[PDB]
């Protein structure tokens, strides 16, 4: 009983933009995958044994603690530059990565914030004086923010329910946001105003992420149902189905393949997209999961968080233990690894936000 | 209910703290109201603390949040407070209360799992 | 029988006499030769109730062989009530019986560092950690190569104790302390990284890393290695309470709260986290936090410290001195508290009261102190005798 | 969905008196005329060749209406655990507090929520190597929860 709905023509551009900024990205993603499947495996082993080194020993760094509010969520500022921190209360500070230092706190929310996740080419190519951050808060809110602005910028008044989370589009144009409504919004930059509302779960979206090359989006929330949606005429095919709990948290792996899911049965879902199916059922920690986190564009690990004082990095793939990422004391919400892969920031609900990296 | 009521918990839930809240008032291990409920949370006594959604004004129970800010407890809102009166046994409606551990209770294991199962909805 | 006979002198020494109890013990002592206990329990009769002393120790040397105890308080009592240079000789003749560096070394390199001629102290810490090398005797030799000056030797001794006794951390926070003293603080910070990764749990090796990574800037990596610290142990209530320092040292003040709020969670039966938790409070609301300090943790010296310092800050003496006085009764090896009752004697009353309190403090050595081992473990102030550390902790409140 | 009716003291006194007077009234009278969710634990041991051990974690298996299975090999003992959660927390008290095993200790290795029950009832299987463990755990579907045990006793060996 698929419903069709009819959707305006900005919508459709926006699709076709989307597909044309997609399609050479797969194509350079599925060359890349060509030429490190031409690499013998002498070198691709002796690669994945020094990164599992380099996962073993991950010390503690860059703890500094926000406010006297738990901190909800993290997300890591391209080409390592800083930390963008959402906690329970309304001010959302950016730690200067890997000093931690506080600065240009972006504050204009009033209930608990969700999570504050910044552009992928923010720092890259775009100007510190536009737009470079979207968080929401616990009311319905998706508000853009600079970084030296310390003020937010217009947001859209589209959604009236708990938007849980947010992501950007890495093309940069595109931003989704998951709502309470049953429903998923898609908002744009450009025309400046939200051009698509996907329904196609049972209950609220908690977690979104899209693909590494845009084509694809991953939803996830109380349904107990993973869903995978496309940027061009939706039909999500990839529904994502095992899991007796409420999803938490998705990430997409720069690998085409490669999905993976957390839920709150104490599991998480590493799914393959050339076939459709539950590749890994990974228990990762006993509590529930919240925060996971995909590889940068080397492709070799994934942080999974938990509602414990501990987070699982395991190898991708293979699903192993490899690094007990401990050292929280409270419900770890939040986490995220940076560009360069030296470093993963993780936030707790002991109003402190601390991150793994190399020693 | 009022969305300033943060966490909010589900019906079989609501009913599992309802009973673990009778069988504290029955084994004179909880406080009812919101003034002893805060003082045995700062007092460093009170293991968990439930609230109601159902209050007049909804502020007036935004201490017990608060104070689980300042004694790391789990906290939980009710659907009615007139459920958590009869639940204390105090005809009238409570919109807070409070369950504390004893020296040795048999209800210890009951209360660990009411706390662990009311800090997963805080997310 | 020889157990019974001693169980009965000894209740003759605490009931009546005194001259009973040392001729049930020279009968002991007579009728057959036993072990070091026996020898132990004699010395401690004869010092506790000069001559007698010096004739019961000559008599365990000469009658029971491989007694570092009592030879060790023989010497001590020569050195005290006989001679120094007597007590040498003594030493220097049981030197000759008992052929191990253990406990025989140390105190002759602290019975010739007591005196003058410090070299031959050093020569002899060196021959010491030559012939048998252990953590305690490399410690003190350690110590007494960077008492006098930094040089290069207490640096390869350090570097020999590390790669000697790499299991023990005291050499390593040793060689972080030699090191924070130079020009450079990367390689004290390297040598205490490698402690708390040899150790691995180490609580004043990291308190030691955790201080210099906060005091050198950067103080987010100082807090990750007291969060690493509370990890590794797991929850330990020091380096939480050294978290909570940390951020009470910056602007942060609520996030200190809630650390305290945090570590009192995780660990209500802690002196230190409840001193902490009162000091952290305010002013008009430490009066309930102290109650439920004293309902929580009772018959605590850092939480009647804390009680005492609340009520002397509340304009109340006649309150703090009986508390003062409660907290050297409880626990009169405390340092904070012995410190805290010396600055209210000095700052509030005649000096009779301060009198009494340097009597006390004079009368048992205290030790594990914060603010006591700050000045007794620094180089200026290692030899220095247990007034005027008390003084200096009491000056620098 | 349902909430539990509790009255105070009086107002129950008042029913008793009702109730009495009712039953007087009538005598009186008489005279004159795993589903939703199941909780799956598995927990890593050093040594189960206990044989009293052995049967006393078969007996809270079975009492307990809970099924698994328990795997053995060199120096790693498998566990596994499925039912309610009572049922799951009286295991994990029994095994934790409990079962006194001593270089012998029993640990959780993980503890989570599955959608229905894997294996039928608890069985005590046997391997020398861990390959046939792994396609023993395979085959009812849980290799994970074995791999994830074994590289643990591989981490707890190594460091």
């Amino acid at each position: 009983q698929t419903w069709y709905h009819e959707g305006p023509n900005s919508l459709k551009v926006a699709r076709l933009w989307i597909a044309n900024y997609s399609l050479p990205r797969a194509m350079k993603r599925l060359e890349e995958a060509r030429l490190h499947k031409e690499i013998p495996e002498t070198t691709r082993t002796s690669q994945m044994q020094e990164l599992h080194k380099s996962l073993r020993s991950l010390n503690n760094f860059c703890s500094q603690i926000g406010d006297d509010r738990p901190i909800s969520y993290c997300h890591f500022s391209p080409n390592s530059k800083m930390l963008a921190t959402a906690c329970w209360s309304g001010l959302c500070k950016l730690w200067s990565v890997p000093d931690c230092n506080l600065l240009h706190t972006l504050r204009g929310h009033n209930t608990n914030v969700g999570a504050i996740v910044f552009h992928p080419k923010s720092t890259v190519s775009l100007d510190p004086k536009d737009v470079n951050l979207a968080s929401c808060a616990a009311d319905g809110s998706v508000k853009l923010w600079s970084l030296d602005s310390d003020e937010p910028v217009a947001d859209i008044e589209g959604h009236t329910v708990r938007v849980a989370r947010v992501m950007w589009h890495p093309s940069g144009r595109f931003l989704g946001t998951t709502c309470y409504d049953r429903s998923w919004r898609l908002w744009d930059l450009e025309a400046q105003e939200e051009i698509l509302h996907q329904e196609g779960h049972s209950m609220g979206v908690y977690d979104i992420a899209f693909h590494q090359d845009g084509s694809l989006a991953g939803t996830g929330g109380l349904d107990a149902f993973g869903r995978v949606w496309d940027l061009r005429t939706g039909r999500c095919i990839m529904f994502l189905e095992g899991h007796l709990k409420e999803i938490y948290g998705i990430n997409f792996s720069p690998n085409g393949y490669h999905i993976a899911t957390g839920s709150g049965d104490n599991t998480c879902k590493v799914w393959d997209l050339r076939q459709r199916r539950c590749v890994y059922t990974i228990p990762a920690h006993q509590n529930l999961v919240t925060g996971v986190k995909f590889e940068p564009i080397h492709g070799n690990f994934l942080l999974t968080g938990a509602y414990d004082n501990t987070a699982k990095i395991w190898t991708h793939p293979g699903w192993s233990p490899l690094k007990t990422l401990a050292g929280h004391e409270g419900k770890v919400m939040g986490l995220d690894i940076s560009s360069d892969g030296q470093l993963i920031a993780t936030c707790s609900y002991d109003r402190t936000f601390k991150l793994w990296m190399a020693e | 209910v009022n969305p300033k009521a943060y966490p909010l918990a589900d019906a079989h839930l609501t009913k599992k703290l309802l009973d673990l809240v009778q069988q504290s008032c029955n084994y004179k291990q909880l406080r009812k109201g919101a003034n002893e409920a805060t003082k045995t949370l700062n007092r460093g006594i009170s293991e968990f603390i439930v609230m109601a959604a159902d209050a007049e004004p909804l502020e007036i129970i935004l201490h017990l949040p608060l104070l689980c800010e300042d004694k790391n407890v789990p906290y939980v809102f009710v659907r009615s407070k007139q459920a958590l009166g009869r639940a204390c046994g105090v005809s009238r409606p409570v919109i807070a209360c409070s369950v504390t551990i004893k020296e040795g209770s048999q209800l210890k294991q009951q209360i660990q799992s009411i706390q662990q199962s009311i800090e997963r909805l805080l997310v | 029988r020889k157990h019974t006979w001693m169980e009965d002198a000894d209740s003759c020494v605490a009931h009546n006499a005194l001259e009973c109890a040392r001729a049930i013990y020279a009968y002991a002592l007579q009728v057959f030769p036993s072990k070091k206990s026996v020898w132990l329990r004699a010395a401690y009769f004869e010092k506790n109730h000069r001559e007698s002393l010096e004739a019961l120790l000559q008599r365990a040397v000469a009658h029971c062989p491989k007694a570092e105890v009592l030879w060790l308080m023989g010497a001590k009592s020569k050195w005290l009530a006989g001679d120094v240079p007597a007590a040498r000789s003594i030493l220097a003749l049981a030197f000759q019986a008992n052929p191990n560096s253990e406990e025989i070394w140390l105190a002759a390199v602290k019975l010739e560092s007591e005196n003058d001629e410090y070299e031959r102290a050093r020569r002899l810490l060196a021959k010491a950690r030559s012939s048998a090398p252990t953590a305690r005797v490399f410690m003190k030799s350690v110590k007494l190569e960077w008492v006098q000056d930094n040089i290069r030797a207490a640096q390869d001794l350090c570097e020999e104790a590390l790669r000697h006794y790499e299991d023990f951390p005291k050499l390593w926070m040793m060689k972080g302390q030699i090191e924070e003293q130079k020009e450079m603080m990367e390689k004290a910070r390297e040598a205490y990284n490698q402690g708390l990764k040899k150790c691995p749990h180490s609580t004043p090796l990291w308190l030691l890393l955790s201080r210099l990574e906060e005091k050198i800037g950067q103080l987010t990596r100082a807090r990750a290695i007291l969060e690493k610290s509370r990890l590794k142990n797991p929850k330990n209530p020091g380096l939480w309470l050294e978290s909570v320092r940390l951020e009470y040292r910056a602007g942060l003040k609520n996030i200190a709260n809630t650390l305290m709020a945090k570590a009192l969670q995780e660990c209500p039966n802690s002196g230190i986290l409840w001193s902490e938790a009162i000091f952290l409070e305010a002013r008009p609301q430490r009066r309930t936090k102290s109650v439920d300090a004293l309902k929580k943790c009772e018959h605590d010296p850092h939480v009647l410290l804390a009680v005492a310092k609340l009520f002397w800050s509340q304009r109340k003496i006649t309150k703090a001195r009986e508390w003062f006085h409660r907290t050297v009764k409880i626990d009169s090896d405390l340092g904070d508290a012995w410190a805290f009752f010396y600055k209210f004697e000095l700052q509030h009353g005649t000096e009779e009261q301060q009198e009494e309190v340097r009597k006390r403090c004079e009368s048992a050595e205290p030790r594990h102190g914060e603010l006591w081992c700050a000045v007794s473990k620094d180089i200026a102030n290692w030899q220095k005798k247990i007034g005027d550390i008390l003084r200096l902790v009491a000056g620098r409140i | 969905v349902t909430l539990g009716v509790y009255l105070t003291k009086k107002e129950q006194k008042k029913l008793r008196r009702q109730t009495r007077r009712e039953a007087q009234k009538e005598l009186q009278e008489k005279v004159r005329l795993i589903s939703q969710g199941v909780h799956i634990s598995v927990y890593r041991v050093r040594n189960l060749s206990n044989p009293a051990k052995k049967f006393k974690i078969e007996a809270n298996a079975g009492q307990l209406y809970l099924t698994g299975v328990v795997v053995l090999h060199k120096d790693v003992n498998v566990v596994v655990v499925e039912g309610g959660p009572k049922a799951q927390k009286k295991f994990k008290r029994l095994m934790l507090h409990r079962i006194k095993w001593d270089t012998n200790k029993c640990v959780l290795v993980w503890e989570g929520t599955a959608k229905d029950r894997s294996f039928g009832e608890m069985k005590f299987k046997q391997c020398p190597t861990e390959n046939m463990a792994r396609e023993h755990f395979k085959k009812h579907g849980a290799e994970h929860y074995w791999d994830l045990a074994l590289s643990e006793s591989v981490l707890e060996s190594t460091d």
